[PDB]
């Protein structure tokens, strides 16, 4: 579930690169309780 | 779980020298470029964006031009090594390496620039 949240952060970071999304904040929040 | 690890979380580097800052990720047998993303960043400056083997110089931050590269020989061994040549005082700060290879993770590395005398 945590692994999937993190993969999705990368997905959205990539999507942004096509189309200011902070991938580190996103990854942080996947680990955040 | 997919984890990125740093052999060093602090590098103290001489002004005008060359530094290689390392970020490790698990590789089973041979590296697959089609599945790999490496992103090196420093306080919102984009240094390396390696997407499935593809790098675009146009999106490297102007402060790193002709000074920063991802070392490809290390990459084969699960080592995303960022080499910066002619280290500037402005190179001091917090670097982040994000690796996506199956899973995803990132680490912070502190670089301090000294001027020995
Ligand atoms: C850094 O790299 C350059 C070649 O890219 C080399 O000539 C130089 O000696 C290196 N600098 C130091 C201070 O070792
Ligand atoms: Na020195």
């Amino acid at each position: 579930s945590e692994e999937d949240c993190k993969v999705h952060c990368v997905k959205e970071w990539m999507a942004g690169k096509a189309c200011k999304f902070d991938v580190f904040k996103c990854l942080d929040h996947c680990a955040a309780p | 779980a997919f984890t990125v690890t740093v052999p060093k979380d602090l590098y103290v580097v001489e002004y005008g020298s060359n530094m290689t800052i390392e970020c490790k990720f698990p590789v089973e047998k041979q590296l697959d470029l089609a599945a790999l993303i490496v992103y090196w960043e420093m306080e919102d400056k984009n240094i390396i964006q390696f997407v499935h083997g593809e790098e675009d110089l146009k999106v490297q931050h102007s402060s790193y031009r002709q000074r920063a590269r991802l070392l490809k020989d290390q990459l084969s061994l699960g080592n995303a090594a960022l080499q910066i040549t002619d280290v500037k005082l402005q190179d001091a700060g917090v670097y982040r390496c994000m690796i996506s290879y199956g899973g995803a993770d990132y680490k912070r590395i502190t670089v301090k620039v000294n001027a020995p005398y």
